[PDB]
RNA sequence: UUCAUCUAGACAGCCGGACGGUGGCCAUGGAAGUCGGAAUCCGCUAAGGAGUGUGUAACAACUCACCGGCCGAAUGAACUA
């Protein structure tokens, strides 16, 4: 607690070699998720490969990259946000945003954080007796006394995404037990060898490229059944086109054989 | 088929399907260039929509 | 597309990875490759069975 | 949770359990049998039992724990009678004791490795 | 003037975060972070002190420590004339 280290260029020496030890490293956001949800994200990751500290001792990404031939400067706009971490993995880059980004666990919106989401509140009975239902009232949540309970009288949304939550407007949700984002370890950027991935990136689509496979598998299909070029899958098909355009003849015409 | 696949790469990459190109790609993939089925691969596509063949199909 | 196909015609084959064979199939195309397109398309890749996803047609 | 102090063996005070009120959510005594068959041996210095209420239970958060994991092993009840230098008693554990006592800690602690379990109970079993 | 803190980013303000060994021995009706009185290790580790103040008979929260950002260049404490 008291004045000695607290260290500096010290606690930055044992975090140069730790970007240097690692191939993959990762730019990541605590902001939102509780420590028994971090704590608890942090030792998967553990197992596997490790989290460590820094300010500004984190931006020195730079003296990391000085020991070696790899960044500078050079790099598109120092990603770094509030509240942010580096991870230093063997962990390819694309399982450890699957690891992360999905398993999230969940906790309350906070007074004055922007929402992520749309937030709604629901209709029904509060449960709770008459007192200062005002209050309800005065954040654009509509509710009256039905049968001597408070109840909210629709559904609506009280706050959009990308909209700040009012500190009123926190605390009464709080009170209804209305919570439910996801929280857990944002990832705001990764490093490997040499190149630079943005979040967009790594939100990893997938299904997409199914669709894609399979119309790519499609087209291959296509051209192999009606170019006839008979390795395995194609050749029963080419066969049926050459009739297909026979039996089809007659179809139109007017010789009965 | 690796001959159709390496057409339709060759198609959407906009280089011409021949068989020095078809060659190429058929190399860098680590499959033995054989002469007759390129040739004959090349003759198919001949006088081809690549794009009207690609889409319809049962 | 480039990508989509380079993979596939390496299945026919019967192997594939990012440097290895994708980076060599589309420079054999004489394309200059966007990593970012490999990394999302082998990390799509991992622990799918291609064949499988074949056996329906879309 | 609202929290409560506890002594070994203890049932049915007036002053630790009407005013704290009776868990089970009403009816101690029903709390009062519970805590009681738990508290083990005699009572030493007090632990923290914590109150915790569910609709018609109740369930209390008590370690005396890992400390009396090891009085359990060494088969000594005190604690360090002269702090930090040498106890007056001499329960040396063995480095077998610890990484056993450490192994069933494990789920209860949060700790990464085995090897850093050891060092979190060795730390407690010092001082 | 003298001692400390600052481009490794201080400072005014505003903004923001906290899992786990584990509610710690003595004594007493009673201390359990915070009436009195011990040692003080460690996990993991941006970070998360056996704790800064606000409590109740005693227990019972919330903040702060410690840590991060928005800004950018000096800074405050002691004496002396």
């Amino acid at each position: 607690m008291g004045g000695i280290r607290e260290k500096k260029a010290e606690y930055f020496a044992k975090l140069r070699e730790y970007l240097e030890e690692y191939k993959s490293l990762f730019v990541v956001g605590v902001d939102n998720v509780s420590s028994q949800q971090m704590h608890e994200v942090r030792k998967e990751l553990r197992g596997r490969a490790v989290v460590l500290m820094g300010k500004n001792t984190m931006v020195r990404r730079a003296i990391r990259g000085f020991l070696s031939d790899l960044p500078d400067f050079e790099k598109l706009l120092p990603f770094v946000k509030g509240n942010v971490g580096f991870v230093f993995t063997n962990e390819p880059l694309t399982e450890i945003k699957n690891v992360i980004v999905s398993n999230r666990v969940a906790a309350p919106a906070r007074a004055g954080a922007v929402a992520p989401e749309d937030i709604w509140v629901r209709a029904v009975n509060t449960g709770m007796e008459p007192g200062k239902t005002s209050f309800f009232q005065a954040l654009g949540v509509p509710t009256k006394i039905a049968r001597g309970t408070i109840e909210i009288v629709s559904d609506v949304k009280v706050v959009d995404a990308g909209n700040k939550v009012g500190q009123s407007e926190a605390s009464l949700l709080n009170l209804l037990n209305i919570s439910p984002f996801t929280f857990g370890l944002t990832v705001v950027q990764v490093y490997d060898n040499g190149q630079v991935f943005p979040s967009s990136i790594l939100d990893i689509t997938d299904e997409e490229l199914v669709s894609h496979f399979v119309s790519a598998v499609s087209t291959i299909a296509s051209i192999s059944l009606a170019i006839g070029y008979p390795t395995l899958p194609s050749v029963g098909h080419t066969l049926i086109n050459n009739y297909k355009d026979l039996l089809a003849v007659a179809i139109a015409a007017s010789y009965h054989y | 088929s690796a001959l159709s696949y390496a057409a339709l790469i060759l198609a959407d990459s906009e280089i011409e399907i021949s068989s020095e190109k078809l060659l190429t790609l058929t190399n860098a993939a680590n499959v033995p260039d054989e002469n007759i089925w390129a040739d004959i691969f090349a003759k198919a596509l001949d006088g081809q929509n690549l794009k009207d063949l690609l889409v319809n199909f049962s | 597309m480039k990508y989509l196909a380079a993979y596939l015609l390496l299945n026919a084959a019967g192997n594939t990875p990012d440097a290895t064979k994708i980076k060599a199939i589309l420079e054999s195309v004489g394309i200059e490759i966007e990593d970012e397109k490999v990394s999302s398309v082998l990390s799509a890749l991992e622990g799918k069975s291609v064949d499988e996803l074949i056996t329906e047609g879309n | 949770y609202l929290y409560l102090r506890a002594v070994g063996g203890e049932v049915g005070a007036s002053a630790a359990l009407a005013p704290k009120i009776g868990p089970l959510g009403l009816s101690p005594k029903k709390v009062g049998e519970d805590i009681a068959k738990a508290t083990k041996e005699f009572k030493g210095i007090k632990v923290t039992v914590q109150l915790k209420i569910q609709n018609r239970q109740a369930a209390a958060s008590v370690v005396p724990s890992a400390s009396s994991l090891v009085i359990t092993a060494l088969k000594e009840p005190p604690r360090d009678r002269k702090k930090d230098k040498n106890v007056k008693h001499s329960g040396n554990i063995q480095l077998d004791e610890i990484i056993e006592i450490a192994r069933q800690m494990r789920d209860k602690s949060f700790g990464r490795t085995l090897a850093s379990v050891t060092k979190e109970i060795l730390g407690t079993a010092q001082s």
